[PDB]
């Protein structure tokens, strides 16, 4: 009785690497009407 | 042929300066209206928009 074992192969394939990141959405363009004159 | 005093000669040379020096103000002025970047290197993100 000899030692039977499980056997797999190894072939060589393309792999990717893809990251995940947080981060908030800032806008485009957000502008701000900040006044330039004096009153009411 | 000093038909003109050299007295409202030089006091015209001097409004002539002053006028210079008053108008390259603006004209440093106007540079100052656009950004000029101070020095070289990687600029990185915009703090303040168009329209800000």
């Amino acid at each position: 009785q000899t030692p039977e074992v499980g056997i797999v192969t190894l072939e060589a394939q393309t792999v990717t690497l893809n990251t995940e990141l947080p981060g908030r959405t800032n806008a485009f363009r957000i502008a701000e009407v900040r006044p330039q004159v004096n009153g009411i | 042929d000093q038909a003109v005093s050299k007295q409202q000669y030089a006091d015209a040379n001097a409004a002539y300066l002053q006028s210079k020096a008053a108008v390259e103000q603006a004209r440093i002025n106007l540079r100052y209206t656009k950004v000029l970047s101070p020095i070289s290197g990687r600029i990185g993100r915009s703090a303040v928009t168009e329209g800000a």
